[PDB]
DNA sequence: CGTAGCTGAGGACCACCAGAACTTTTTTGAAT
DNA sequence: GTTCTGGTGGTCCTCAGCTACGTTTTTTGAATT
């Protein structure tokens, strides 16, 4: 469907394997999208993908410890994304001419 | 009434009788407001240029901002966004500085050009409560519009001078009457503000008694 | 044209309100429950011993957010009412009217018109669809009667005969609600009225039912401007809300009993939350409250269309738009106050 | 601590008030500070961010007793009321009478009898006290003038004539207006009145306060349950507090002309505090706002009598107290209502 | 009318004035809407609410040196978030009895 | 060169404490 | 009891740095809802 999606998290780094499971969840959160600010990353995926991410990252992070979410916003993500800093990031529908 | 000079109206009356005759009805005598988003950046624009306690000059002009004005021919108070002086031995001496200074009326506002004349009678409005206290004359006016950020020249006839007369006195009497008068809907009444209290709707049906009639007797 | 804000119930004891900004913030003993905006809420609900410092009460009471106080069972205990407002015309057109005797008689006879016409149409609908479980020639003869006695009250002149028509109106009424105990058993069965003791069941319901709707009428009489304590009906007594109750005179027909008949019918609560002490009359329990309160929330949800109007918007704006049909008739832009006909 | 007319005002600012047995007990940080009787009350006025106890608060509701919370500064913030909301019959009558001419006229020269009385009065004081720097004759005689016009409007029956004899007072007022200043006269110079936009920097200075004192008024009636945007002499109109402009006629002069006059005769400002603008007119700058605000402030902690009752009030109290007679005018056993006779 | 705004943003503290910068907008964002994360924040406002706090946003945060994302999920926001972890939000259309 | 495992080194982000205060006219303000 | 400004302690969070090695059988996976 090439719909745009993000993801936020915020893992308990005090516990006992704190450290270790906030790199490997921010490892393979990076795989499938690019990031845009520190612990929100966005991306653009299907339902394949967002699946197989889901089931990858439900079985890194410890429930009653972290807090993770993900929302969609659909194909017309162009209207409803706005940023006024100075942390601009890569369009995919850009030709990419780098 | 205490000395006649409390029975005063606004200039921002002006500009809602001239749009929508039930708008100013409900702002002046009801007392409501309700804001929207294009009221709000207009405030918000409003607010953010309203700088006073300081003056810039270029050496030869002057600005000066949010300037207390008030006539008795019309009986209009208000507030003035920029007053510009021009320097030519043509006007009148004005306090502070030196010299003879020549007076403009230049208010802000967020928008296209609106066919409707609105705008230009406020303005005309500001020149003639302008040359009631500086005992002068003014035949030319400039409007600010910020959506394209431009600035459009007004000349002063007499043609405008009657029509905002004329509007003023209707007004006194409407606010005399304590009237709330009702106007054409159309697809003005869309983006108004007031739309939730002004209510266009139950201009244009039917009678309170025949619905009640239709749907008792059977 | 709104949006129907949420409404805040506490139920703990010993809690305390404060605010923060643009939020309010629930303390107890230096222990935080939980914090809240103040732009998506409209009224608040305290039950017991619930304390609030003064800005908070003066920051909800200039924003038209209600504030109401009960001990346990829905009583009138205190609520907060603020300054005033710059809209003296309503006022004075309001008063000058109740000082005259025929313009009040021409607000009561559509107050009772549309009552008693929401009556007959709620009768006549329990007929339609119900089978032989109903008596439904003695129903029918009953909504004859009604609406023959509809065109009498049509034409009346006064305030006494219109008193008159509107007490065998009720009495009419209640003969035949005595009969709805469809889908329970024997222990909810109406035995009459009980007005300060709420002694058996149903009863304990539709008290609480109708100090819920007293709390919004009142709340959206002081929102739209009006004032909520002179009335154009009712034995003028000083110090009641005549208004609310004159406005809610209609409006309890199909929002506080349907409520408790639908949920009686549907069997949602069950005669085992209830309650009794030595006399205690019947009181409800915490799960029963809990209860009523999440049902009474969630049907304040449902959209209708407007009669009137006839535009689309949620059942909870009606108690809201007709006290503003109000002023708008006020104001001379109508012939008279149209009543809720559904 | 003070109670009158069956009245409680607390205004100390973080006292905490709470309810014992029958009584009322104050405290201030567990410090228990007083213990009053609730028998008599009939209504609680609070003056800080206390928010009282919830039993008190049901007690009160139940015994139909109405709690108003005011901030420090004199603004309305809350009522708890019961059932009865309290003004009901006070409000009626306040309707019924503002919309007849003879009782409007009775209340009106009630209220210009003390104006007149209590501008007559400082005058009369300042000429005794000050013999040298004034023209004495002209004083006597404008005294002599004011006591004629006062018995004269003892004795009216119409508005117009009211308004006139009031407007005349206000003119031989400000003629007269100028010479009780006898300081920094380089600037300070009073040669009219003009309330929008107003000129000649001093004039400006009068409004403000003007404004400040209305708006106490106002919280008066609020007090009260009175209805503060339906005058009596002024005729109402939406956006202005009519009646909070009659009530305040009588305290205009002592409480905001002398508290001006106080603030000139001893140099706590002076014109450098003032802008200025173009066309005439003046402007006010913040820090002279703010210690203007700051005076005023301290002036409203002065100690007087009251000259009906007698009993020991701050000037705070002053726009209350006499509200709440007005309101026992409307129902009570007041005859009529008695002015702020201040000698 | 009435749908969901998320606001992400994200301050630089190594500056002059970054913990009163921080601090500001904090204090700015939460009069508004709830918490779910660490510079996140999710709340249920109207169109003239969400111009508000854009245009006091944008006038309070400084350019070339701070972050501020906008994302609006529309009024359909009940079937667009998840949640996986162990930090619950307050939901703000159920009953909501405390 | 790529993928894992450990450090260490500062920026972000929020929660507590402590001290000092808490009052301002009237006017403007959208409409594809 | 709010509001504002400091000051501090403790926790998320990303990057730069330093060592220490990189191979893996064939079979099984949803669907009309
Ligand atoms: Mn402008």
């Amino acid at each position: 469907g090439s719909m745009l999606v993000l993801i936020t998290y915020d893992v308990q780094t005090s516990s006992m394997g704190g450290t270790k499971r906030l790199r490997k969840v921010a490892k393979a959160c990076q795989n499938y999208g690019q990031r845009v600010q520190n612990s929100v990353f966005e991306c653009i995926v299907d339902s394949t993908q967002l699946t197989s991410l889901k089931l990858e990252l439900t079985s890194l992070i410890d429930e009653e410890k972290d807090s993770l979410r993900i929302y969609r916003l659909g194909n017309n993500y162009k209207t409803k994304v706005e940023h006024i800093g100075a942390k601009p990031s890569i369009d995919l529908e850009d030709p990419l001419i780098f | 009434a205490s000395n006649e000079e409390d029975r005063y109206l606004m200039l921002s009356g002006l500009q809602h009788f001239q749009f929508c005759k039930r708008q100013w009805a409900l702002i002046h005598i009801e007392q409501q407001w309700e804001e929207n988003v294009r009221t709000i950046e207009g405030q918000h624009l409003h607010k953010k240029a309203d700088q006073p306690f300081m003056k810039e000059k270029r050496g030869s002009k002057l600005t000066v901002r949010a300037m207390p004005i008030q006539s008795k021919n019309l009986q209009i108070s208000g507030i003035c966004d920029v007053v510009e002086f021009v320097q030519d031995s043509e006007g009148i001496e004005l306090s502070g500085v030196s010299g003879s200074y020549k007076a403009f009326p230049v208010e802000y506002k967020r928008g296209k050009p609106k066919k409707g004349d609105e705008d230009i009678v406020q303005l005309v409005a500001q020149a003639m409560c302008l040359e009631e206290m500086l005992v002068c004359r003014i035949d030319k006016g400039y409007l600010f519009y910020n959506e394209i950020k431009h600035r459009v020249e007004v000349p002063i006839t007499d043609a405008l001078r009657d029509k905002v007369v004329q509007m003023a006195k209707e007004m006194h009497h409407y606010y005399e009457n304590r009237h709330t008068p009702k106007v054409k809907t159309g697809p003005f009444c869309n983006n108004c503000s007031l739309q939730s209290i002004c209510l266009p709707k139950l201009m244009n049906k039917r009678s309170v008694k025949r619905y009640i009639e239709g749907r008792l007797s059977e | 044209m709104k949006k129907l804000l949420n409404t805040l119930y506490v139920t703990q004891p010993d809690t305390y309100l404060s605010l923060d900004g643009d939020n309010v913030v629930l303390l107890k003993e230096q222990e935080k429950l939980g914090r809240l905006p103040l732009h998506n809420l409209e009224a608040i609900v305290g039950f017991g011993y619930t304390g609030a410092s003064p800005a908070l009460m003066g920051y909800c009471a200039e924003r038209n957010i209600s504030i109401t106080f009960l001990t346990k069972n829905g009583r009138f205990l205190a609520r907060v009412v603020g300054e005033s407002r710059g809209n003296v015309v309503l006022r004075k057109t309001q008063y000058r009217i109740s000082e005259n005797d025929q313009e009040s008689t021409k607000i009561a006879r559509n107050f009772i018109t549309g009552k008693v016409y929401n009556s007959k149409w709620m009768l006549e609908r329990m007929t339609r669809e119900h089978p032989l479980r109903v008596n439904v020639e003695q129903f029918k003869a009953t909504s004859q009667l009604l609406s023959v006695m509809m065109q009498e009250i049509r034409n009346c002149d006064s305030l006494e005969s219109l008193r008159g028509w509107e007490g065998q109106a009720a009495i009419n009424y209640n003969k035949v609600f005595d009969q709805m105990i469809l889908q329970q058993k024997e222990e909810f069965a109406f035995h009459g009225r009980s007005r300060r003791p709420p002694k058996d069941n149903v009863n304990a319901m539709l008290s609480f039912a109708y100090t819920l709707l007293a709390n919004d009428v009142a709340a959206a009489l002081e929102t739209v401007g009006l004032d909520a304590y002179v009335g154009f009906m009712h034995q003028d007594r000083p110090g009641r809300a005549s208004l609310a109750l004159d406005l809610m005179e209609e409006l309890r027909g199909l929002y506080a009993d349907r409520f408790v008949l639908s949920l009686i019918n549907r069997k949602e609560m069950t005669a085992d939350g209830f309650y009794k002490k030595e006399n205690g009359a019947v009181l409800m329990t915490d799960e029963a409250r809990k209860t009523f309160l999440k049902a009474w929330q969630t049907k304040k949800q449902e959209k209708i269309t407007h009669p009137y109007l006839g535009e689309k918007m949620s059942w909870g704006l009606v108690p809201y738009v007709q006290a503003l049909l109000l002023a708008r008739f006020l104001r001379g832009d109508l012939d008279e106050y149209p009543p809720f006909l559904w």
